[PDB]
RNA sequence: UAGAGCACUGAUAGGGCUAGGGGGCCCACCAGCCUACCAAACCCUGUCAAACUCCGAAGGGUCCCAGGUGGAGCCUGGGAGUGAGGGCGCGAGCGAUAACGUCCGCGUCCGAGCGCGGGAACAACCGAGACCGCCAGCUAAGGCCCCCAAGUCUGGGCUAAGUGGUAAAGGAUGUGGCGCCGCGAAGACAGCCAGGAGGUUGGCUUAGAAGCAGCCAUCCUUUAAAGAGUGCGUAAUAGCUCACUGGUCGAGUGGCGCCGCGCCGAAAAUGAUCGGGGCUCAAGCCCAGCGCCGAAGCUGCGGGUCUGGGGGAUGACCCCA
RNA sequence: UCCUAAAAGGUAACGGAGGCGCCCAAAGGUCCCCUCAGGCGGGACGGAAAUCCGCCGGAGAGCGCAAGGGUAGAAGGGGGC
RNA sequence: UCAACGGAUAAAAGUUACCCCGGGGAUAACAGGCUGAUCUCCCCCGAGCGUCCACAGCGGCGGGGAGGUUUGGCACCUCGAUGUCGGCUCGUCGCAUCCUGGGGCUGAAGAAGGUCCCAAGGGUUGGGCUGUUCGCCCAUUAAAGCGGCACGCGAGCUGGG
RNA sequence: CCCCGUGCCCAUAGCGGCGUGGAACCACCCGUUCCCAUUCCGAACACGGAAGUGAAACGCGCCAGCGCCGAUGGUACUGGGCGGGCGACCGCCUGGGAGAGUAGGUCGGUGCGGGGGA
């Protein structure tokens, strides 16, 4: 038995996979936020960014914007440019939207 | 007496058209089917009648993925 | 007598009759059994005759198990009509019996009663039969 | 190792693929003997008609 | 009691050949071993008609060993009604599931009224240690009528044995007999013609 | 798909459990109690399915690489014929698990091989693809007592029915080979001997039912032994006999099961017949050998023709395939 | 559409069974969200079945309509433009 | 609803025993053939009848065959022709025997029957009705048999159907 | 070695039962001012937080009641080659070889990246 959480996750993620682009996978906990760029052709993660590894302040929104900036900066170093935003079960809004906006501000192409 | 039976439809000539390993070109129809008995894989598109056709030049390969179904891919050349 | 109470299709094709039995080749209820030796379509009339014969020999007492049931519909065209113009009309029902199936079993009766009853029952059948008793080979299946 | 195959029974009345098998081995007339290299393909075609033919192993 | 049987080893000999030589082929196995074997058909028949799968049969192997076994499976030739291959389970010291016979002690009152004691189970499945294999398990059926029934839950089990079926498994009953006086009412009782299941727009 | 299987769609017999009714007590004061009654769902045991499948072969199809030089394949064009098929084998459907029936699939053969050998004779069954010649040789199927070419060939067994040389259910001390049981010199079986008896002319039971007109009964006494009875018998009775024990004879006897070959069941129309004569430790039937005969197949020998390859250079003619 | 059809395709009969000659302006495009039938228990009128709550439930529901295939990791239910 | 759905024209139904030609045994009616559902006959089983008794005489429910005289199925020779019902004449054959002969069982006292077995040598009438075959009827009889031979026989006759 | 993400195998991974984990991570949790939200509901979604709890959910262990997996041997069936029956059908040779059932197995394995630990 699946839950609407997992169903929504599958539903957005398969449509992301079909486009054959690298996926900026987002995960959002109650405290922190994590984001890793994945190539599903090899089952490998290329670049990772998070507020737990960067030790960031309070406001989850500005924190996510900063982790997006960091992810885009570390990604442009490895030749990555175009990507597809894996919003997972999270509606593109608020914290996740700020992460995406920070990623675009760093030069990531999506 | 009489009969109310004798009628049928013209057969539809369905099924697989390019078995695994067969080199194909861009657009070759790979499978004809009602429903998704085979699902599209890498470099394989599907049409409005569930027809799998190659998206690039390459080589057919099948992949049975258990409960996920059966997939047909095109390895580039 | 014996016939299905409902079916998905009224008329069936004739099929084949090759091989030994698919199942029911071992005693599993009574003390004795009547086993078939050659394949045939055994009509419900014949099964009813055999049953009635066995209970008429027992007069009162014993238990009879019928392990075949006629679900194949027999068909026949009307008399003096030519070929074509459809398939015939269902005139009865038969049970596909193949070599080595126990068709009847008798329990709770003397050995002589069971032997003679199974004999008179077999005499109503359109095939050769064999009288069998329950063996440890049956008990192991 | 090579095979010595000899046609001993007539292909008349046998399915056409067995006639084609005879045509691959090079047997056309009865009592004709041929010596073919013992490869799996020639061996398969020889086994296909082994009821019409007599085989002996040589060299 | 305790039965013995002369066994032999077999490797590539075709089974049809052995059976035309009067020998019943089989296999000998447990969670530790597996060997193709064969026995004499007539001697095996003499033994098995008394032992069945209920009593232990020790196999006397040609290398000298004597392995205590249980008949686990026997295939029959459905057309000839004859044993064609035996399965021998080599016993160890741990417990094991098997079938123990049932003796129905007492003559039911239903049988005294004219009915029939239908023995639905002539044995029962039990998980027991090999050193504690009983010969049977008695059952009181003298208080049965037409038509009561006995179940596995009413089985008095000797020490060391445990039931290996659900206690809801019925084991015996007593049914009314066959009666000619019913032939008249059964012959003239009309049976309606079979109703075909509606396909398409009807249901 | 074959097979198999019951998890799905349906069928399905018995049992268990158990909504629902039927019926019976007990009530209209609304519930209760009993079901050898029909019976949903569910479980157990056991099954069935072209239009069911949790399963699932052998095969079949296609692509790749490789063998494969064949009256093979691929491209372009000229010219047709055919578009009534038929028998057989396998897989099915229709039919009646009928038709030298009918309609498909795979194959084959006749068609067009009504050319040849076998099958008595006979398009399609068996053998086998006929270029021409020979008073040569070897085989195929099939045959080797005479017609009629070649064994009255060798070794073992079965059959007595001319079975062989047309058929079924079913029936039988035909006969033979394997096994399985008992009972037997604690004297069996067969015959011949006596005994075969009491409660008891027993009961659910009725108008005769005394062992022997149906059932839901078979219990005891005297016993060496005797069923509250195998059959004949009676309107019932009576009688006779069996199972049964004792005696007499002294070594075998009776009841089952598997396999081989014969017997009956077996009546149709001009004259009979296995093709004929004729065959009985076969000239029949089974198992195993050796030899021979046997075709237009194969070989030897000569020749023609086409195709290819050498000659030679080119239709000059010869050799080889 | 299914069977016959002999596990590639195709395959006949006056063989076995059914349907079509429409419909939808959303029953179409896209983005976002949601998951059934059924069984048990509980609940005014309210019942076998109206709506409510809890637990079990991989799909037996649904997918305009015949049948088959397919299908909730949506092709089903709802909304926005 | 060119639905006869690859759709002869924009536009179309019947009758012929008054009939004709070109063809077909590629296709029916007669007969033969194959088949044997049907039909006729004979067996198997022994529920049950027969006061008593399964089998003198009978045989529920069912089972297996034989014959090729019925009606059919199929469409194989014959449509550049195999005359089709019934009769008359003339026969011949089969035997599942009507009579005559020889038997067994009998619910066979005798006389007379019933049933089955063997037997095809010979025999098996005259008339009323109706085209009839068949069948019914009259008067007899040892008996008034059933079938095959292109439903025997029109280069023998008849010609009522 | 533990935890958090994200794949692959596609139930040997599941149902059920018992036990364990909060330092970290995750979850529930405190709020509903702000963004966003309910065909009603801050349940869900969403935002700001950090008092508490591992009660739920999750992760990690153990158990074979169910579920799932499943040999070997034999058998059915069969491509090819032969016989037998008047037929329904039945055998032999050679190669292939099930399904059911038996023994038994299973309360998952593994890739990549992060946070913590030795
Ligand atoms: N290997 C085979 N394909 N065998 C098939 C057996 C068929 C054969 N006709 C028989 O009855 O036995
Ligand atoms: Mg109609
Ligand atoms: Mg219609
Ligand atoms: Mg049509
Ligand atoms: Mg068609
Ligand atoms: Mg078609
Ligand atoms: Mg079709
Ligand atoms: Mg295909
Ligand atoms: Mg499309
Ligand atoms: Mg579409
Ligand atoms: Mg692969
Ligand atoms: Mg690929
Ligand atoms: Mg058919
Ligand atoms: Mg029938
Ligand atoms: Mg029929
Ligand atoms: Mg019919
Ligand atoms: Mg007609
Ligand atoms: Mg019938
Ligand atoms: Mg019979
Ligand atoms: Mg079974
Ligand atoms: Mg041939
Ligand atoms: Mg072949
Ligand atoms: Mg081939
Ligand atoms: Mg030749
Ligand atoms: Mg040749
Ligand atoms: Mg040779
Ligand atoms: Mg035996
Ligand atoms: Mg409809
Ligand atoms: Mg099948
Ligand atoms: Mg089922
Ligand atoms: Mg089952
Ligand atoms: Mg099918
Ligand atoms: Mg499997
Ligand atoms: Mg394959
Ligand atoms: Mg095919
Ligand atoms: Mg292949
Ligand atoms: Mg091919
Ligand atoms: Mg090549
Ligand atoms: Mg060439
Ligand atoms: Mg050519
Ligand atoms: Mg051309
Ligand atoms: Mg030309
Ligand atoms: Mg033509
Ligand atoms: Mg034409
Ligand atoms: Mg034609
Ligand atoms: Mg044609
Ligand atoms: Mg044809
Ligand atoms: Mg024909
Ligand atoms: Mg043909
Ligand atoms: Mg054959
Ligand atoms: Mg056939
Ligand atoms: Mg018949
Ligand atoms: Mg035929
Ligand atoms: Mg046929
Ligand atoms: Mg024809
Ligand atoms: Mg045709
Ligand atoms: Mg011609
Ligand atoms: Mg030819
Ligand atoms: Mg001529
Ligand atoms: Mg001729
Ligand atoms: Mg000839
Ligand atoms: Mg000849
Ligand atoms: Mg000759
Ligand atoms: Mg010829
Ligand atoms: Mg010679
Ligand atoms: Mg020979
Ligand atoms: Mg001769
Ligand atoms: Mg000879
Ligand atoms: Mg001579
Ligand atoms: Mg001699
Ligand atoms: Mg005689
Ligand atoms: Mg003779
Ligand atoms: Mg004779
Ligand atoms: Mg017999
Ligand atoms: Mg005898
Ligand atoms: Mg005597
Ligand atoms: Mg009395
Ligand atoms: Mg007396
Ligand atoms: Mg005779
Ligand atoms: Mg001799
Ligand atoms: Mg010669
Ligand atoms: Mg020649
Ligand atoms: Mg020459
Ligand atoms: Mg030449
Ligand atoms: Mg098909
Ligand atoms: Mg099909
Ligand atoms: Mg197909
Ligand atoms: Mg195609
Ligand atoms: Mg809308
Ligand atoms: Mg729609
Ligand atoms: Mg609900
Ligand atoms: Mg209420
Ligand atoms: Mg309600
Ligand atoms: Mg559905
Ligand atoms: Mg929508
Ligand atoms: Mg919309
Ligand atoms: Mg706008
Ligand atoms: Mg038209
Ligand atoms: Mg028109
Ligand atoms: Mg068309
Ligand atoms: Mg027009
Ligand atoms: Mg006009
Ligand atoms: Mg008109
Ligand atoms: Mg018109
Ligand atoms: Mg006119
Ligand atoms: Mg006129
Ligand atoms: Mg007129
Ligand atoms: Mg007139
Ligand atoms: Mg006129
Ligand atoms: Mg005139
Ligand atoms: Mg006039
Ligand atoms: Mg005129
Ligand atoms: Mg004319
Ligand atoms: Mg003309
Ligand atoms: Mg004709
Ligand atoms: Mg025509
Ligand atoms: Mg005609
Ligand atoms: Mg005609
Ligand atoms: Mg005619
Ligand atoms: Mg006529
Ligand atoms: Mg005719
Ligand atoms: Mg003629
Ligand atoms: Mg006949
Ligand atoms: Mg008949
Ligand atoms: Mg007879
Ligand atoms: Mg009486
Ligand atoms: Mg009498
Ligand atoms: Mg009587
Ligand atoms: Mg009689
Ligand atoms: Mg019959
Ligand atoms: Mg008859
Ligand atoms: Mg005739
Ligand atoms: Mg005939
Ligand atoms: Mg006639
Ligand atoms: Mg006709
Ligand atoms: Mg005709
Ligand atoms: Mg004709
Ligand atoms: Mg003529
Ligand atoms: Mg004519
Ligand atoms: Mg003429
Ligand atoms: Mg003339
Ligand atoms: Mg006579
Ligand atoms: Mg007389
Ligand atoms: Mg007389
Ligand atoms: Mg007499
Ligand atoms: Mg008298
Ligand atoms: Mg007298
Ligand atoms: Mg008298
Ligand atoms: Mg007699
Ligand atoms: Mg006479
Ligand atoms: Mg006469
Ligand atoms: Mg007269
Ligand atoms: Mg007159
Ligand atoms: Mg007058
Ligand atoms: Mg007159
Ligand atoms: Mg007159
Ligand atoms: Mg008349
Ligand atoms: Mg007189
Ligand atoms: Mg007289
Ligand atoms: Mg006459
Ligand atoms: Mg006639
Ligand atoms: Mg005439
Ligand atoms: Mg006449
Ligand atoms: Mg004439
Ligand atoms: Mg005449
Ligand atoms: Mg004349
Ligand atoms: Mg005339
Ligand atoms: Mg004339
Ligand atoms: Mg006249
Ligand atoms: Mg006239
Ligand atoms: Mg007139
Ligand atoms: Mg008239
Ligand atoms: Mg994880
Ligand atoms: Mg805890
Ligand atoms: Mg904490
Ligand atoms: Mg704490
Ligand atoms: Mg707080
Ligand atoms: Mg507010
Ligand atoms: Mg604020
Ligand atoms: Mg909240
Ligand atoms: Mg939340
Ligand atoms: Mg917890
Ligand atoms: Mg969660
Ligand atoms: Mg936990
Ligand atoms: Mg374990
Ligand atoms: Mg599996
Ligand atoms: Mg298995
Ligand atoms: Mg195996
Ligand atoms: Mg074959
Ligand atoms: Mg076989
Ligand atoms: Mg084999
Ligand atoms: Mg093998
Ligand atoms: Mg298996
Ligand atoms: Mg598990
Ligand atoms: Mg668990
Ligand atoms: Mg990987
Ligand atoms: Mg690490």
């Amino acid at each position: 038995r699946l839950t609407a959480y997992e169903r929504r996750k599958f539903r957005v993620r398969n449509r992301i996979k079909r486009t054959g682009r690298l996926r900026l996978s987002v995960f959002r906990s109650l405290k922190h936020i994590y984001a890793q760029i994945i190539d599903d052709e090899k089952g490998v993660t290329l670049v990772s960014a998070s507020s737990l590894a960067l030790k960031l302040k309070g406001n989850k929104t500005e924190v996510a914007r900063q982790v997006g900036r960091a992810l885009a900066e570390k990604a442009l170093a490895l030749g990555i440019k175009q990507v597809a935003f894996d919003r997972g079960p999270y509606k593109y809004h608020g914290r996740v939207k700020a992460l995406a906006e920070g990623a675009r501000e760093g030069g990531l192409e999506f | 007496g009489s009969t109310k039976n004798g009628r049928d439809s013209q057969a539809k000539r369905l099924g697989v058209k390019r078995y695994e390993g067969q080199v194909v070109r861009a657009g070759n129809i790979l499978v004809r089917q009602r429903g998704t008995r085979f699902k599209p894989g890498k470099n394989v598109g599907m049409g409005r009648d569930f027809t799998l056709f190659a998206l690039v030049d390459g080589v057919v390969e099948f992949q049975d993925r258990g409960r996920l179904g059966r997939y047909v891919h095109v390895r580039p050349l | 007598m014996l016939m299905p109470r409902r079916m998905k299709y009224r008329k069936q094709q004739r099929g084949r009759l090759k091989g030994a039995t698919k199942g029911g080749d071992y005693v599993a209820f009574g003390d004795f059994g009547l086993v078939a030796l050659e394949p045939a379509w055994i009509t419900a009339q014949q099964i009813e005759a055999a049953r009635v014969a066995m209970v008429r020999h027992f007069r009162r007492g014993g238990k009879i198990f019928i392990r075949i049931f006629p679900d194949k519909p027999y068909t026949k065209k009307p008399l003096e009509v030519r070929m074509g113009k459809g398939k015939g009309n269902v005139e009865g029902y038969v049970a596909v019996v193949k070599p080595g199936r126990v068709m009847f079993e008798v329990a709770g009766v003397t050995e002589e009663q069971a032997m003679e009853a199974l004999r008179i029952a077999g005499h109503k059948l359109p095939i050769k039969t064999k009288i069998v008793r329950r063996d440890a080979y049956d008990e192991a299946q | 190792p090579r095979l010595k195959v000899k046609l001993v029974k007539s292909p008349i009345g046998y399915p056409k693929d067995q006639k084609a098998a005879l045509k691959a081995l090079g047997l056309r007339r009865l009592q004709q003997e041929r010596v073919l290299e013992d490869t799996p393909a020639i061996r398969g075609n020889v086994e296909k008609v082994a009821h019409l033919v007599r085989v002996e192993v040589v060299e | 009691m305790e039965y013995r049987l002369k066994a032999y080893y077999r490797e590539g000999e075709k089974p049809s050949a052995l059976r035309r030589a009067g020998k019943l082929p089989g296999v000998m196995y447990n969670r530790h071993l597996n060997r193709k074997v064969y026995v004499d058909l007539v001697e095996f028949d003499k033994v098995f008609r008394q032992a069945s799968i209920h009593h232990v049969i020790v196999l006397e192997l040609p290398d000298g060993q004597s392995l205590p076994t249980l008949v686990r499976q026997v295939n029959l030739d459905k057309r000839r009604r004859r044993p064609e291959h035996v399965d021998f389970f080599v016993l160890s010291d741990e417990p094991v599931e098997m079938y123990v016979p049932l003796r129905f002690v007492g003559t039911p009152a239903g049988v005294r009224a004219g009915g029939v004691l239908q023995e639905i189970h002539r044995d029962i499945l039990v998980k027991v240690s090999p050193r504690n294999i009983p010969e049977f398990i008695e059952v009181d059926v003298s208080g049965l009528e037409i038509g009561d029934s006995l179940h596995a839950s009413d089985l008095k089990l000797p020490p060391g044995v445990e039931l290996a079926v659900s206690p809801e498994e019925t084991i015996a009953a007593v049914v009314p007999p066959e009666d000619v006086e019913k032939l008249a009412e059964e012959a003239a009782a009309e049976v309606a013609e079979p109703e075909v299941i509606k396909k398409g727009k009807e249901e």
